[PDB]
RNA sequence: GACGCGCAUCAUA
RNA sequence: ACAACAAGAAGACGCGCAUCA
């Protein structure tokens, strides 16, 4: 029919087309969703979704339009719950995290919109299906619809599903639902902990291995969810776990070990020790296992047992390490990645308790291994250990071995790894001033790496010197640092920008760490060489160069002449085009940095001349620069030039100067009480009903100034601006109404709530509706903040025949 | 929709708020303000020859339903 | 973030946890995205601090390298005594950008 | 046109008075609270004089004041609830002679409001938790513990909100090494603002609910709800555990009621009236404040009426239940806001208007000539006021 | 028709039931003595110069942030309890400098480019002159 | 309502 | 297994004008 053809055309518009067409189609379908109807629309959208050859883009658009139309139909989607679910369920098992989360959100929305009984009856026949994929999807759906509407709304159904006797599929599905609820909920199942523990406890002694394993996994999930509290709920579950530890073997043993490891931290010190002893009695013999997943499980169990505060250190050092360092430190362990990370974390936390020296002394000899992956693993191990424990316990016999190992590791590398430089920096920083006798070796090594092999490790060497400049300075060394600086100086002109950025960062770090007047190359010889670098289009080089320029301008300014600053300014005006926020902020800051040294006469003229870009990005940066230079200099030397530029008939210039005034008033803060009289006529002229943008900017200026001048008692001029701000409330554009609301809330604290209440009490009960809505919104905004202050400003209302509206308690006279 | 401060807070009105609701809300707020401060309570207990406990008890009773019955 | 109207704050009883900020947004205010005069410390509820959500950034959600702060204007207006500033909405802009980035490469 | 504020005399209006071992020594001290000035003073048993040792301004209205100590501790930490939207814990350093802030938690907006907690403050007598509540809809509970560094800590607040509820008083129930309990006089008004006929205002009794803090479950749940036949004003904590039965005392007009959860029946005892009273018989009688002397051998209570009569409430109990409530006329003093019964027979009377008195307890009134009163007597009682002859005046402020 | 302006606003925090401008001690200037309903007696004193007023304002500004109140209540917000403060300097906050930590007192002194012995004398001089 | 164009706002990334 | 990331470029808005039914 005609409706079907219209839905076809709009669906084609949504599927393929330009973004404006797609958004127009979306807005019109949201506007007319109720009129279109649900039956044909769903019968029309479902076949496209069920097609297996659907691309992800149109699938996402269809899901979005379904979300947009779902909340409009509050109760008209009840018969369609089954037909939408049978198409939407498979989206929760995909590996796409965003797809999974939006599927969970849409199923939660559908559960909230629909009814409990209808969807429960819909998913009753899904429990006994023989396919395991559909059972898993049904378990996920039950978990999300239990997160929606609350757990107690589904609690009675759990007893029915878990007490089924005809088959174990229902019990397994119920346990899976429980574990998924525990996983997806988080810490919100704490009030309903016992109600789940009692219902799940009976499954630990069943004759089926699947139900026992799934019950153990769900108990582990519950213990994970209730990490710091809940031992009283699990006190009745411990004994079956210990009974099943010895009897079970294989996957069930892994599940039981995971569960018991999760429950160990919840106990007290004495109980934790008493039970971890028995855990260790089997753990020692269980470290020998062929499967990698069992190795990961036992590593997690060891980690959790070591994390308990009830286990004392002597038992750890007497039992756990001698087999740990002999079984878990091999090449095959470093071959994998999950075992990689798990072993790294376990070793780090073990070192956090037994002692860094014992851990480190047996693995420093591992740095000489030929394998690159094993060297990486051990290097991360010491790096993480020294990141937390420092290097206050390491001894000289160990320090020299560590230095030899790290130097050997850095000398030869198969590829470029940042882990080597990160670890080297961490060890050097942790050692502190005791690495002094090894500085020449480090300097020679970094020079040798920087001097050859064609710009592959030169950037890493620059990073290393940037990291170690501080330690070389603290070790009372300046001459070789200056040699390195000058070497980087003749090594500044590279074609590759990637290494150029690193070298510039190294030079910046050298400038930061050492004095500017003691630098081996004179400061006057850098800026002429550095200016052509500003024209490069790469991001990192621009960042490093602008940071170095700002540092030089802030610190070294008496040396630099006032001739090249103009060229630097004309280059920074172009550099403001950069996309990244950091570069723009640095340029804006260095504008004020250089205008502090140089009189703000030529700087202001250059900035004011570039306010007609027609590109919004440049004008905002220019006006922020104007504000920051005005703040840095004396405000009375920069105001008249700004005001004289307002007379230009270009609206962009007026918007820019108004924004500059707003930012300047925000920056100065309490200093605005002296210049408030100057900008009053300009704000009065701007607040007139001529354009929306000008009124919005004037409202922002008023808000910022009122917030700044609070606490001084200058309401004589502030009250005059309220008479012009108030008529601008009746507007429909979101931006202007937001600005007006912000201005009113800023003025509320500056003028007092009495004037605002008097203004609001004019048409609070006006016969119209929109004005009443606006006045009530303003009254609520005033009422939320400083509610107690409204007691003394309430008007007197005379009582009627039936009610008493007079507060007689305040009429008492002494 | 950043209006969460208005809906969650108690006492905020809207278009369909009657005069009686606003009056009773402001009366309850005034009673709470009287109870909170100490010098206002002293003034109330000096103006009429009573005790602080008696004044507090009377203010508790007056908070059940002021401004008479609703219409 | 005032720029995006569709973002929704958690708005719950703040606990004793400390908010975190990544390197991308270091000195920004959690409410008005200002850059001047940090005043107080940001606290978040225990729901926003659990497992994988511990140490994450407040606005975007990157790794935490610095603490979050309130500016002076927010403190004067007493906007800090509202709740945790953690944003619970994923945001339609980020997922959409990821979606037309993935297909193009 | 610029002024400067100078202060010559400080406020002398006592609002809240507490006692405890704040310095940590073996001498009791009193921390009195003015409208906005916090003051510390201690009596001298030798010369019988009171001298101020500390006076600091807090710049705000102190709406509540309580003292407590940790399990097995020897020092008392002061909890102050003010008009601001935060709760602070203070400790007194004898060497520094200044107040040091220990903790600071913010839970809402500042200023005296309706749904902002701070008006009512109750603490667990054991010292494992504290409770703060507002006039309506908002209650908060903070759990306190100590780490291995012997420093006091605090956890996240626990929500105990209840819409459409007018709280009259909040007091902590003493239990023996069990979950903390709090008793409050809740009162609903949702139905009173719906029916315009007017009968909803009347026949609206207030209940007495109990709140349980589940340490293992980390949440608060309502246990019971017991409606009352009449209107009460405040509650008194009867010591429990090994010293006396656990329960609360409810003070109302012309009556006092003991109530406990479980199988304990209610006990009702009338308040004695003055002989040949010239007052209007329509006027009622209520209590203004109460004290407690937890002596190791046997404990009693002290209460004051509107006319300033001091009574001595004694509870006679069985192995688990309580039999009767005994009242005894003690003395007559000017009407006060709060009493502090110190050790070694020191009674502090902080009058609401006028000078402050310090009384020395010389006799306990054992085997007095005048008879006593009890709830077992069927059917109203009368007594004859007489000079003190039981307390001796020592110091006047 | 002809409205009147307000040149002073403050919030003592206590109900005032008396106001009188008179001389307290012989050989001294006039002052505005007010008594409250709680038992406190206070006076309002005008400044003698502008440098002293600026110094007092700077001391108050420094102590507002550097020395927060005991109960964590904003001093400026407390004094602006109903109406914003106008041309009044709080002496109670300024006179708390004596109980401050010695290192913090030093830091404040070299922030003000003065010495604590001179600051104490300056603080006590205004009290001695008018009382 | 449909097919288009121009200008302008959010220190938007 | 519940598990967050890489720069072919995008998110919310508004004010005006041409044509057609
Ligand atoms: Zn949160
Ligand atoms: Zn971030
Ligand atoms: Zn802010």
């Amino acid at each position: 029919e005609q409706k079907e053809r219209k839905i076809m055309k709009l669906l084609l518009k949504i599927k393929n087309g330009t973004p404006p067409m797609r958004k127009a189609a979306l807005r019109q379908i949201t506007d007319k969703a109720r009129e279109f109807g649900a039956g044909p629309l769903f019968n029309q959208i479902l076949p496209l979704l069920m097609s297996p050859t659907l691309e992800d883009q149109e699938r996402h658009l269809l899901v979005k339009v379904i979300d947009r139309i779902l909340y409009k139909l509050d109760d008209l989607v009840r018969p369609y719950v089954h037909k939408i679910l049978v198409v939407i369920e498979p989206l929760l098992i995909d590996e796409d995290y965003y797809a999974r989360v939006e599927g969970r959100e849409i199923i939660s929305n559908l559960a909230k919109a629909a009814g409990l009984a209808t969807m429960i009856s819909t998913m009753r026949p899904d429990i006994d299906n023989m396919d395991e994929y559909v059972r898993n999807t049904t378990a996920r759906a039950f978990a999300v619809v239990a997160s929606a509407l609350g757990i107690p709304s589904l609690l009675p159904f759990l007893k029915a599903v878990c007490k089924s006797k005809k088959s174990w599929q229902a019990r397994h599905t119920g346990i899976k639902i429980v574990q998924q609820i525990a996983i997806l909920m988080g810490c919100a199942i704490l009030p309903h902990l016992r109600s789940l523990v009692e219902i799940i406890e009976h499954g630990l002694v069943d004759e089926q291995q699947k139900v026992r394993t799934i019950s153990a996994l769900a108990i582990a999930a519950l213990a994970e969810a209730a990490t710091p509290y809940g031992i009283e709920s699990f006190d009745s579950v411990l004994k079956p776990l210990w009974k099943g530890i010895r009897q079970h073997r294989g996957k069930g043993l892994a599940a039981f070990l995971k569960a018991i490891g999760y429950l160990i931290p919840l106990m007290d010190a004495e109980y934790a020790n008493y039970y971890t002893r028995e855990v260790m009695l089997i753990l020692i013999r269980e470290f020998q296992s062929p499967d990698e997943e069992m190795k990961k499980i036992v590593l997690k169990v060891v980690k959790q047992c070591c994390g308990t505060d009830g286990v004392e250190a002597n038992y750890i050092k007497t039992e756990i390490l001698p087999p740990f360092f002999k079984h878990f430190w091999q090449h095959r362990m470093a071959l994998d990645r999950r075992n990689y990370r798990q072993l790294v974390d376990t070793t780090v936390e073990l070192a956090n308790k037994v002692g860094a020296a014992e851990i480190i002394s047996r693995i420093v000899d591992d740095l000489k291994d030929e394998a690159e992956q094993y060297r990486k693993m051990v290097m991360e191990t010491i790096e993480k250990i020294m990141g937390n424990l420092g290097a206050a316990d390491i001894d000289h016999k160990l320090e020299e071995q560590l230095i030899d190992g790290i130097l050997y590791a850095f000398q030869e590398q198969t590829t470029e790894d940042s882990v080597m430089l990160n670890g080297f920096g961490t060890v050097v920083n942790a050692l502190g001033k005791r690495v002094k006798p090894y500085l020449p070796q480090i300097c020679g090594t970094v020079l040798w790496r920087l001097n050859n092999k064609s710009a592959k490790v030169r950037q890493q060497a620059a990073d290393l010197i940037s990291r170690t400049a501080v330690v070389m300075k603290t070790c009372q060394e300046e001459k070789l640092m200056g040699h390195l600086g000058v070497v980087l100086y003749e090594y500044l002109g590279e074609e590759y920008p990637e290494v150029l950025g690193s070298i510039l960062g190294a030079l910046k770090a050298i400038v930061n760490v050492i004095g500017m007047h003691k630098m081996t190359p004179p400061i006057k010889d850098l800026l002429p060489r550095l200016t052509p670098i500003l024209k490069n289009r790469h991001e990192k080089v621009q960042e490093n160069c602008i940071d170095l320029v700002g540092r030089i301008a802030d610190r070294g300014a008496e040396y630099v002449s006032a001739r090249e600053w103009m060229r630097i300014c004309f280059e920074l005006l172009e550099l403001l085009k950069a996309h990244k926020k950091a570069i723009r902020r640095a340029t804006v800051n260095t504008f004020g940095y250089i205008a502090k040294a140089i009189g703000p006469h030529d700087v202001l003229a250059t900035l004011l001349n570039n306010l007609k870009v027609q590109e919004r990005q440049n004008r905002v940066c220019t006006t922020v620069a104007i504000a920051i230079v005005a703040e840095t200099c004396s405000p009375f030397t920069v105001l008249p030039a700004l005001m004289n530029e307002y007379r230009v008939p270009e609206l962009n210039v007026q918007n820019g100067v108004l924004k500059s005034l707003s930012f300047l008033f925000e920056y100065i803060g309490e200093m605005g009480k002296d210049y408030i009289y100057a900008v009053t006529p300009l704000l009065e002229d701007a607040l007139m009903d001529r354009d929306l943008v000008h009124r919005q900017t004037a409202s922002a200026v008023v808000q910022h100034m009122s917030l700044g001048v609070y606490g001084f008692g200058c309401e004589d001029s502030l009250n005059h601006l309220l008479n012009y701000v108030w008529p601008n409330v009746f507007e429909t554009s979101p931006h202007v109404i937001q600005a007006v609301m912000g201005a009113l809330e800023g003025l509320r604290v500056a003028i007092g709530p009495c004037r605002m209440l008097q203004y609001c009490l004019q048409g609070l009960f006006h016969p119209a509706r929109k004005v009443r809505d606006v006045y009530w919104k303003i009254y609520n905004s005033i009422y939320i903040g400083s509610q107690d202050a409204l007691i003394a400003h309430y008007p007197r209302i005379y009582n009627d025949d039936k009610n008493t509206y007079i507060r007689y308690e305040l009429d008492y006279i002494l | 929709q950043l209006e969460h401060l208005q809906s969650k807070y108690i006492g905020t009105g809207h278009a369909d708020t009657t005069k009686w609701e606003w009056l009773v809300n402001q009366h309850r707020d005034s009673y709470c303000s009287y109870m909170g401060h100490f010098d206002l309570l002293n003034y109330f207990a000096i103006a009429e020859n009573e005790s602080k406990a008696r004044v507090r008890f009377n203010l508790m009773e007056k908070m059940l339903q002021p401004c008479g019955p609703p219409a | 973030a005032k720029h995006h109207p569709d973002l929704i704050f958690c708005r719950k009883q703040a606990g004793v946890a400390i908010g975190r900020l990544c390197e991308k947004c270091d000195g920004k205010c959690v409410i008005c995205d200002s850059y001047v005069r940090p005043c107080t410390l940001v606290r978040i509820c225990d729901e926003c601090n659990y497992g994988s959500y511990q140490g994450r950034c407040v606005i975007c959600g990157g790794p935490g390298v610095s603490d979050a702060y309130y500016c002076k204007e927010c403190t004067i207006q007493e906007k800090d005594r509202d709740g945790c500033p953690k944003i619970v909405n994923l945001g339609s802009s980020k997922t959409d950008l990821f979606y037309e980035r993935k297909k193009y490469g | 046109m610029f002024l400067y504020n100078l202060t010559l005399q400080r406020a002398t209006g006592i609002s809240f008075a507490i006692h405890g071992n704040f310095s940590g020594t073996k001498q009791q001290e009193i921390v009195v609270s003015r409208g906005k000035i916090l003051e510390l003073l201690r009596p001298d048993p030798n010369t019988g004089k009171v001298h101020t040792l500390l006076t600091v301004e807090v710049f705000g209205v102190i709406r509540s004041l309580m003292a407590f100590r940790l399990t097995g501790g020897t020092k008392d930490y002061i909890v102050v609830g003010s008009d601001s939207g935060r709760i602070v814990i203070l400790e007194y350093q004898p060497s520094k002679n200044m107040f040091e802030k220990i903790h600071q938690e913010t839970f809402g907006k500042s200023g005296c409001r309706r749904i902002v907690p701070g008006q009512f403050l109750a603490v667990d007598p054991k010292g494992r938790a504290v409770m703060i509540s507002a006039i309506e809809k908002q209650k908060l509970v903070y759990i306190l513990n100590r780490d291995a560094a012997a420093r006091l800590t605090i956890s996240s607040p626990l929500e105990a909100h209840k819409a459409n509820t007018l709280v009259y008083h909040v007091v902590g129930v003493d239990v023996g090494f069990e979950n903390p309990m709090f008793a409050c006089l809740e009162m609903d008004y949702e139905e009173a603002d719906n029916d315009p006929t007017g009968e909803a205002a009347a026949n609206t009794q207030q209940t007495l609910t109990f709140y349980e803090l589940d340490l293992g479950l980390n949440h608060v749940v309502r246990k019971y709800s017991e409606p009352l036949e009449e209107h009460g004003n405040f509650l008194i904590t009867v010591p429990g555990g090994s010293d006396g039965p656990s329960g609360v005392l409810i003070c109302s007009e012309n009556y006092i009621t003991y109530k406990n959860f479980g199988d304990q029946p209610d006990i009702r005892c009338p308040i004695p009236r003055r002989r040949n009273d010239l007052d209007d018989p329509e006027r009622g009688m209520i209590f203004v404040c109460s004290a407690t002397h937890k002596t190791k051998s046997m404990f009693f209570f002290l209460a004051q009426t509107e006319q300033g009569d001091i009574f001595k409430i004694t509870l006679e109990t069985d192995e688990d239940m309580v039999t009767e409530i005994r009242l005894k006329y003690f003395d007559t003093v000017p009407v006060a806001a709060a009493m502090c019964v110190l050790k070694t027979g020191f009674l502090f009377v902080a009058s609401e208007f006028g000078n402050h008195y310090l009384y020395q307890i010389a006799h306990l009134g054992d085997d007095d000539e005048e008879p006593e009163f009890s709830s077992a007597m069927p059917l109203t009682f009368f007594f004859q006021p007489r000079p003190l002859k039981n307390l001796v005046l020592v110091d006047e402020l | 028709s002809q409205k009147a302006e307000v040149i002073m606003n403050y919030h003592v925090g206590e109900t005032v039931l008396s106001l009188q401008k008179t001389t307290l001690i012989p050989g001294g200037s006039e002052s505005l003595v007010y008594t409250t309903l709680s038992g406190g007696i206070g006076i309002l004193v005008p400044f003698t110069s502008h440098e002293d007023h600026d110094f007092f304002q700077h001391v108050e500004m420094h102590l507002r942030s550097e020395h927060p109140p005991l109960c964590g209540r904003d001093h400026l917000s407390f004094r602006s309890y109903y109406f914003p403060v106008k041309n009044v300097i709080d002496g109670d906050l300024c006179e708390q400098f004596n109980s401050m930590e010695p290192n913090k007192q030093k830091n404040v002194s070299e922030e003000l480019d003065r010495t604590p012995p001179e600051v104490s004398k300056k603080l006590e001089d205004i009290r001695t002159r008018y009382a």
